[PDB]
């Protein structure tokens, strides 16, 4: 019931700022979720599927962003990077279930998209489940100025590059992964 | 010896770009699996470098950079510096023994 | 914090059994993977031995296929390698690195994952077979 609207969607955020959308008190089936060879990788960390039939539906959480094809393994538990230091950090715990699947007509045309933006530099890496939206300047180098983006000043964003002439490990991979919890 | 192979040995003058290919065989990396990299300074105990055959873990920096192109599989180094004169090891997953691969070995220096 | 530091290598008469140790801290050892990768003395690195999760799933490589033998502890966080009938060719500095975790797919049985490399490794005892 709950989720139909989450997988076959035509927009997207961008990975800096995903969207978490819960869903409770409404029954879910997950036999939509396997079952269906469409997906890249079906990688769930905790409990099993075909199992996953009891009291969880408190509350799950389906996060969702944009990655290139060979990041998917950073949404692993642990695994250090650059897109799982400063954008999304999974703990060492509870993932539910990365998902990922290979998007090359829907989020790329031939113009060059580079739509979709990720962090680069971000002090004070990231906590479990934790997003940063604060556009400022990084100012690692001389005094804190107000912002001239000269040298040793950075700008926090960066696009991607998304051409349908690229291989494999730099195509957009449209990521959800879910989250379950309790009371 | 080894399942994967690569040149035991290249090297090049510093501030330039040296290509560490790494190629095998279609049963291990052309399978769909994906590469890996380590660096061994002398005497002591291996690092991880690059895994996901492009990414890079909390700490090294932007210098190590690599890629996957079809069954072989290179790593490059942009800027090179007289503070890395180790040894660099690719590994993969074979399907066929079902067990981890590792390379040769490759012995860059600087000049 | 997090650090693998082994202890167990000495002169072995080729024949004679030997149990290697590798302690583990600064992280979650009880639901980690683990793998053994050896190094010959100026060779390359080669690979040895995995164990899973749980301690169901388990493999090993070419030279040592059926006289190695694996086993773990999650309690006192430690992991060991038995061995018997041992050859000349196995003089090698032994390492213990630290695997991924491991997941279920959609049929649902739990698959070693295969795409990851070794992420910390340990500091690695030399074991020594001589005449
Ligand atoms: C929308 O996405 C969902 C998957 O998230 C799909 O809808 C169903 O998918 C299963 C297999 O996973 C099929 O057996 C069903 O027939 C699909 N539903 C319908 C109504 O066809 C599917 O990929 C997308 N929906 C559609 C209509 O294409």
């Amino acid at each position: 019931c709950p989720f139909g609207e989450v997988f076959n969607a035509t927009r997207f955020a961008s990975v800096y700022a995903w969207n978490r959308k819960r869903i409770s008190n409404c029954v879910a089936d997950y036999s939509v979720l396997y079952n269906s060879a469409s997906f890249s990788t079906f990688k769930c960390y905790g409990v099993s599927p075909t199992k996953l039939n009891d009291l969880c539906f408190t509350n799950v959480y389906a996060d969702s962003f944009v990655i290139r094809g060979d990041e998917v393994r950073q949404i692993a538990p642990g695994q250090t990077g650059k897109i799982a230091d400063y954008n999304y950090k999974l703990p060492d715990d509870f993932t539910g279930c990365v998902i990922a699947w290979n998007s090359n007509n829907l989020d790329s045309k031939v113009g060059g998209n580079y739509n979709y933006l990720y962090r680069l530099f971000r002090k004070s890496n990231l906590k479990p489940f934790e997003r940063d939206i604060s556009t400022e300047i990084y100012q690692a180098g001389s005094t804190p100025c107000n912002g001239v983006e000269g040298f040793n000043c950075y700008f926090p964003l960066q696009s991607y590059g998304f051409q349908p002439t690229n291989g494999v490990g730099y195509q957009p991979y449209r990521v959800v992964v879910l989250s379950f919890e309790l009371l | 010896q080894s399942v994967l192979t690569q040149p035991p040995s290249v090297s090049g003058a510093p501030g330039q770009r040296v290509t560490i290919s790494c190629t095998g065989s279609s049963s291990n990396i052309g399978a769909g699996y994906d590469v890996h990299w380590y660096q061994q300074l002398p005497g002591t105990a291996p690092k991880l470098l690059i895994y996901g055959n492009s990414n890079r873990p909390s700490g090294v920096p932007d210098r190590f950079s690599g890629s996957k192109s079809g069954t072989s599989a290179s790593l490059a180094i942009t800027g090179l510096q007289a503070e890395d004169e180790a040894d660099y090891y690719c590994q993969s997953y074979d399907s066929s023994l079902s067990g981890w691969v590792f390379g040769g070995g490759t012995k860059l220096t600087v000049l | 914090q997090v650090q693998l530091v082994e202890s167990g290598g000495g002169v072995v008469q080729p024949g004679r059994s030997l149990r290697l140790s590798c302690a583990a801290s600064g992280f979650t050892f009880s639901s980690i993977a683990m793998h053994w990768v050896r190094q010959a003395p100026g060779k390359g690195l080669e690979w040895v031995a995995v164990m899973s999760f749980d301690g169901s799933i388990k493999y090993y490589g070419d030279s040592v296929k059926g006289r190695f033998t694996i086993s773990r502890d999650n309690s006192k966080s430690t992991l060991y390698l038995q061995m018997n009938s041992l050859r000349a060719e196995d003089t090698a500095v032994y390492y213990c690195a630290r695997g991924v975790q491991g997941y279920y797919d959609r049929s649902g049985y739990y698959n070693l994952d295969y795409n990851y490399g070794m992420d910390v490794w340990g500091q690695g005892t030399t074991v020594t077979v001589s005449s």
